[PDB]
């Protein structure tokens, strides 16, 4: 029903426990099983940005991941609760950097930035503790 | 690993990680510190580690009446034989100032996370209102000169959080168990303070205020609480689809609360007036008296198995028990407490014409 | 820190130890809601401060009502063991009661039907309500309402009519000698020796109309 | 042989023991009804109660001294204690009498019964009086009626109940004293 | 957010204006259809005092019909006589007899052909779009004397009052079958009476009972119609109840939605000009 | 369904799931077009009935189990 | 019309419309009363009938097209 | 809402304002049965409660 | 409104009498005491009115009294902004009202 | 919805009696019998608790 591009940003919308990271997930145990038999070049790598996410479900998802054998394939960037505001901000740049690399090198990235909601929190926590002015339910403009 | 609790509705629906956080999301007055209470009384007793207790910012009264609680039922010792006791209380009551209730969780964290990464114990860690934690912290915040976040809190509510709880952890060389009373402050879960708290938890226990005006306890919302341990492959597929039919049924009844409202139960079809009759045996059904509620309902508390909850959960799901009334599910141990509850209440409309009850000739005996 | 401009005043309302001189204190806060509206700030704040709650319905008390005590969600779980007994021994069975008569509860036959075998759960439940309806400025002893809970709950005024059951309980404590009061009260609870003796003193009296 | 004595008050014990006692019992017609056949009265003189009726219509439930009823063995008049029967009407005139004055009701078949407690009932299903038929077109539907005759047994019939309800419309209109 | 609730605030409004136009409808419906109800409870008084009533009657075959309504917001009538007829069915089959169930209108098919599936021979429907007439209710008639049973019982609520609807049985023998022989008293009862028919008494008691059946058939129709719209005035009057119940709570809901808002909007725009001034 | 939506639509899936998805992208709009009237049953014309009766399976259809993609 | 006001009000008008514009918006008031047994079929008891056309009439009356003024 | 019914382009057929819908520019034919139709979809949002 | 009270007062405490006072639409008191308190740079309190708001209703309601030498009888005309009775205004108005005369259509 | 024909006479007392109390709660005023004529009335209490 809601078919998916190559180069496409989908957004993963919903309330709390209602199965996005299942969406996202299941997403990167199929490129796992496709990338075992696609010719070289259609093959994926997953990045998961985990922004704001706790550390044991972080580590559930690396040994998800690697009894599987997902994780040959996928690089996980993981800015837990209890890192700091900018290292949750900058996250997902960093895991955008590091999938940009096979967008550039001719191969094909999946990104997943998980709780950008929480990215989006960070950013709002660092910008008023430098006394940026606040706006919509006290984000920066 | 799950942890049973013997309450019907966790073990159910939103079962407990041995190793997890637990969050008891509630609405002042709807009972999560009877619920605490009970956790306390069912799985602390079990435990062979040690459990620490943390008050931050409840009442004095009811730390007073924990610790008179924990002496007299010996796993607190005082005198010589002190150390021989199993639990440690830090507390940090609604008397203290804001600086004392944003450090209390601190010191109740390091009392048992010294357990846990030195003397290698399985620990529990019982945490009531973790959100005076974060409302101490909004009250201090205000006068460091910061800029508020929403609705009032501090900027740092997702950072502060996340330090505090990413120190309760499960590690390798120890594990804690910790349910953690969370306080939604005007009966709202999409203020901050919980919503925050709501990322960091195994298993979300939301209690209802309207399921307490229904008079369930635990007034559990079934289709709010939430757990990690709900999944085929580590519960097993029996629980697990015995589960997902209870909250089928209650969601298509839920779908169902404005035609009944405004319309009546007579226009609804035959196949959905069986819905809400099942539903309604099966809400009346998730609720259980417990021990530590005895002393103000006078009814005993019951202890419920995992094979009792999911046996019972069958039966009313195939319906093996449209013949009993709804009232025979209210406040019951196990499924054979239903029929032994719905013998009572037709030998009682029976025993309307037993007898003239008179003493006489009583009055120089 | 609202919560903690309450949570300060409240919490030096306490029942002190022995060797603190074993004096109390008892708060009775009093919170005005909008339009019943008890999820609100402050009246949540204070609602997770106290022991207990006394819900006064603006329903209840436009119908006659008074005082116009919410019975569902007004709760006292601190005095539920501090209670004077012999009102413990009957006021269980009355807020039980009170219970199963909230079963039935505005759809006697107001909505679809009625039964008229549960005709007596209404029939006792209205006469347990205007049992405890009570004048302003005017404070009953204990013992004088154990005693007309008593007669409200084992069957003494089911032939009163529902319009003078508040004439009933006044004639019940006029009526009754006053010895079962001066015992009630120090003894502290309907004993076996006083109930045959509260039963004699409950059937000779005259329940006015009827 | 009256082994078996069914009726309302012994159905009442047996829906007491097979259907439960959350439902009252059901009512029955005979529990609307405060005149019966066999208990006695009605008559008090020279007058008795008449009932005639229409599905639609109540007609006449005054008490008359003199009833003319179309019987299928020809016309019969009930005085005031007749003896029990059950008549079948054909087309006819009903007439009923209160004395100087009387109603003049044409019916189109039915019964009468005469009960043993002195009541009678006529039960017809279209009784129109005189002056709302017309004569013109009675004749209309005679001759519309007695000349085209369809051999079959069903239209055979109702041409035969035709012919004999329009010859007695026909007989009855100009017989008006 | 805040528009949801005031977009179901304006569904619950005209929800309640719609059910109370129904009451009024439905009150009309029940003042003009109530002349035909008390004019045909005159027929069925004549043939309950000539053949009595006797509903336990020990039969080898009984048409049981059940007259519901058509349309279905009368609330509780066309399921409380689905309670009846199975309690009065439960009592009269104990003696290993055929029983033929029929309803008259559409919603006594989707209520009957799942608690008694097999016995469920004929459905009838569309009995009151017009109107009730005996034409109508004879042809229904036919149709249930092209099987020939021992009994015939109707249920029908009774139109005792616009409050009190009475679930009243029926019931009809077949004369041969049943009712020669339920009349027997040192003799017969039937007896008294002098037949002034045209062949026997076999076949004036076979067009007397089918008369019968016509006439209790199209009174219980009638009386099941007036009892549909009295108890769909007595609906709609709980709808508007609740609906006005439903609606004042939702206004409050929306004025502490509305008052949050301003609060929230001006505390944000306060918390923006004091970083700036 | 009725609001998780794409760009693409076309040219961006299966040409085997194009042949067929079409087929259900219409159905379960016949569905979710009459299921708001379920409160009374009436069963029009044995066709609202017949596409309720197809798009609860096609609903059916598309539940899957978590951790095991197809 | 139900939420127009003129505070100055019947005294600030035309006498020859002061008698006649005050049954009209009484006879508008009625018709907004009864104004959901509009799109109902089974027709009412005739006094409703009466002032719903009567409203529906006089609401149409009250139309008037762009830029000519009576 | 419109574009949820499988209608596409999902305009607003009574939302939807130009100022050249106006008799003097479009003419009587056009004016009048744009309004026509405007009033019979306006007829049909407010029987949509009833049908329910 | 403390201009009028004041003129009221005089017939209070000097002339000894049972003075009325009516206030035509107390809101628009409310209104414009929170009008002067957003111009003074105050923040404003909940849905938009001012923090000092039920102290100055207070200010003025309770000059209004029965005294040993007289009494101001007070008759306010109420305005309900929205329909709304839990809004401060109307809610913080009702807090001093010892009767209330309902007008309808 | 059904008229006074089916008022009981116990609900058509209080028919009788609530339309003349609510005739007798209407008074004239002093200050507009400068335009209405009829002067006005100054009631009593005791003679207001006696009158009704
Ligand atoms: N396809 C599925 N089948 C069965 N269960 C599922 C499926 N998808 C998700 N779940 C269950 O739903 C729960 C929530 O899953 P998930 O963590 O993906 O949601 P989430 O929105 O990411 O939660 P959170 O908001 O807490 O991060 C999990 O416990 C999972 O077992
Ligand atoms: N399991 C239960 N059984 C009976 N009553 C309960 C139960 N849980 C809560 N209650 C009632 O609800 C109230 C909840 O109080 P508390 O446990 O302090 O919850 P909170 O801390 O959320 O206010 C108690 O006063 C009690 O009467
Ligand atoms: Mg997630
Ligand atoms: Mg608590």
């Amino acid at each position: 029903l809601v078919p998916i591009g190559r180069g496409q940003r989908e957004l993963i919308i919903g309330d709390r426990q209602t199965g996005k990271t299942a969406v996202a997930i299941d997403a990167i145990i199929h490129q796992k099983n496709c990338n075992e038999q696609v010719p070289k070049a259609q093959r994926v790598y997953c990045v998961y940005v985990a922004v704001g996410q706790k550390r044991s479900t972080v580590a559930q998802l690396v040994k998800l991941f690697t009894q599987t054998g997902a994780m040959r394939y996928t690089i996980m960037v993981s800015a837990t609760a209890s890192d700091a505001a900018p290292l949750q901000f900058l996250a997902p740049y960093s895991g955008c950097a590091m999938a940009e690399y096979f967008r550039d090198t001719g191969k094909h990235g999946l990104i997943i930035y998980d709780d950008l909601s929480k990215q989006s929190v960070a950013y709002r926590q660092m910008s008023l503790l430098l006394r940026r002015p606040p706006g919509r339910e006290a984000f920066p403009g | 690993e799950i942890l049973v609790t013997g309450i019907k509705v966790v073990d159910l629906l939103a079962p407990y990680q041995r190793g997890g956080k637990i969050g008891l999301f509630g609405g002042a007055g709807v009972g999560k510190t009877v619920l605490i209470m009970e956790l306390i009384n069912n799985v602390a007793k079990a435990h062979g580690g040690f459990s620490v207790f943390a008050g931050v910012g409840e009442r004095t009264r009811e730390g007073n009446d924990l610790y008179r609680e924990m002496i007299e039922s010996g796993v607190i010792k005082l005198g010589a034989e002190r150390g021989n006791s199993k639990c440690t209380l830090v507390y940090g009551q609604m008397n203290e100032p804001p600086g004392a209730r944003a450090r209390v969780a601190l010191t109740g964290l390091t009392v048992a996370e010294y357990f846990r990464d030195i003397e290698g114990q399985d620990v529990l860690l019982f945490v009531d209102n973790i959100f005076r934690f974060t409302q101490a912290n909004s009250e201090v915040s205000a006068l460091l000169g910061r800029i508020p976040s929403a609705v009032g809190y501090q900027p740092t509510l997702a950072t502060d959080l996340g330090g505090l709880q990413e120190r309760i952890t499960t590690t390798t060389k120890g594990s804690i168990t910790s349910v953690q009373a969370v306080y939604v402050p005007a009966d709202d879960l999409t203020d901050p303070a919980p919503a925050t708290t709501f990322a960091h938890l195994d298993a979300t226990t939301v209690l209802s205020r309207s399921i307490a005006e229904l008079g369930i306890y635990p007034a559990v919302d079934p289709l709010d609480s939430t757990s990690r341990m709900l999944n085929p492959n580590v519960i097993g597929a029996e629980h697990y689809n015995v589960a997902r039919g209870v909250q089928k049924v209650l969601q298509d009844y839920k779908n169902l609360q404005d035609i009944i409202a405004i319309l009546g139960m007579d226009e609804l079809s035959e196949e959905d007036k069986l819905t809400v009759a099942r539903a309604r045996k099966i809400q009346r059904f998730l609720s259980q008296p417990f021990q530590v509620a005895e002393v103000f309902t006078g009814t005993p508390g019951k202890y419920v198995d995992l094979a009792d909850t999911i046996s019972g959960f069958q039966g009313v799901l195939t319906g093996k028990y449209d013949d009993l009334p709804e009232m025979a599910f209210y406040m019951v141990g196990d499924i054979k407490e239903v029929k032994e509850k719905a013998d009572k209440m037709a030998k009682d409309i029976a025993s309307r014409k037993e007898a003239d009850n008179k003493k006489v000739s009583e009055e120089l005996k | 820190d609202v919560f903690y401009l309450h949570s300060r005043l409240l919490e030096r309302a306490a029942k002190l130890s022995k060797e603190l001189g074993g004096g109390s204190l008892t708060a009775f806060p009093v919170i005005e809601t909008q339009a019943g509206d008890v999820s609100a700030y402050i009246a949540t704040n204070v609602i997770s401060i106290t022991d207990g709650q006394i819900f006064l319905e603006t329903e209840l008390f436009y119908k006659g009502i008074r005082p116009a005590l919410n019975v569902g969600l007004s709760v006292s779980r601190v005095g539920s063991a501090a209670q004077f007994p012999g009102m413990k021994q009957v006021a269980g069975t009355l807020k039980l009661e009170l219970a199963q008569y909230r079963e039935v509860a505005a759809f006697a036959q107001f909505g679809s039907d009625l039964d008229a075998a549960t005709q007596y759960v209404l029939e006792r439940g209205a006469r347990l309500t205007e049992m405890l309806k009570q004048k302003q400025f005017a404070p009953i002893p204990i013992e004088r309402q154990t005693v007309a809970v008593y007669a409200a709950t084992k069957g003494f005024l089911d032939k009163v009519r529902v319009q003078d059951i508040v004439a009933a309980e006044e004639a019940v404590i006029s009526q009754v000698n006053p010895a079962v009061f001066k015992i009630l009260k120090a003894n502290g609870k309907i004993t076996p020796a006083l109930d045959a003796h509260l039963k004699a003193e409950l059937r000779k009296v005259k329940l006015p109309g009827a | 042989e009256a082994a078996a004595p069914a009726g309302p008050k012994e159905f009442t014990e047996v829906w007491n023991k097979k259907a439960p006692s959350t439902l009252i019992v059901p009512e029955f017609p005979s529990n609307y009804t405060a005149v019966k056949a066999v208990g006695e009265g009605q008559v008090h003189g020279d007058a008795f109660p008449v009932n005639f009726y229409t599905p639609h219509s109540i007609l006449s439930q005054a008490q008359k001294d003199t009833v003319v009823l179309p019987g299928v063995d020809g016309y019969f008049g009930v005085k005031a204690s007749h003896v029990p029967t059950i008549a079948q009407l054909k087309p006819g005139v009903v007439e009923l009498h209160s004395g100087a004055e009387s109603e003049k009701f044409f019916v189109s078949g039915g019964f009468a019964f005469v009960h043993p407690n002195g009541v009678t009932d006529i039960c017809v299903l279209e009784a129109a009086t005189l002056d709302q038929v017309d004569p013109a077109a009675v004749k209309s539907a005679l001759a519309a009626a007695s000349a085209a005759q369809p051999t079959d047994e069903f239209e055979q019939a109702a041409n035969r109940a035709a012919i004999e309800l329009y010859s007695a419309l026909e007989s009855a209109v100009e017989a008006k004293a | 957010s805040n528009q949801a609730v005031k977009q179901r605030i304006r569904a619950i409004k005209n929800i309640g204006k719609i059910t109370k136009a129904m009451k009024m409808v439905a009150a009309s419906k029940m003042k003009n259809a109530q002349i035909a109800v008390e004019q045909s409870r005159g027929l069925v008084d004549p043939f309950v005092r000539l053949f009595g009533d006797f509903p336990a009657v020990n039969s080898n075959k009984s048409v049981v019909v059940a007259v519901t309504s058509d349309k279905g917001l009368c609330g509780g009538l066309n399921s409380n006589i689905t309670k009846y007829t199975r309690a009065t069915l439960a009592t009269t089959e104990s003696e290993g007899k055929d029983v033929v169930v029929v309803s008259i209108g559409d919603k006594g098919r989707s209520q009957l052909t799942r608690i008694e599936s097999q016995r469920y021979q004929l459905a009838i429907a569309d009995t009151y779009k017009v109107r009730v007439t005996f034409g109508q209710a004879s042809l229904i008639v036919e149709e249930l004397i092209k099987h020939n049973p021992q009994s015939y019982q109707i249920l029908f609520n009774k139109f005792r009052s616009a409050i009190s609807f009475k679930p009243t049985v029926a019931t009809i023998l077949s004369p041969d079958l049943l009712e020669k022989q339920l009349e027997d008293v040192t003799g017969n009862s039937l007896d008294a009476y002098d037949i002034e028919a045209s062949h026997e008494r076999s076949d004036v008691l076979r067009d007397l009972t089918e008369f019968h059946l016509g006439v209790t058939l199209y009174n219980a129709m009638l009386e099941n119609n007036c009892s549909e719209h009295a108890s769909r005035m007595s609906a709609m009057e709980n709808s508007t109840k609740s609906a006005g119940e439903m609606l004042g709570k939702l206004t409050l809901d929306y004025n502490r939605k509305r008052q949050a808002t301003i609060t929230t909007e001006l505390i944000e725009i306060i918390a923006g000009a004091s970083a700036l001034m």
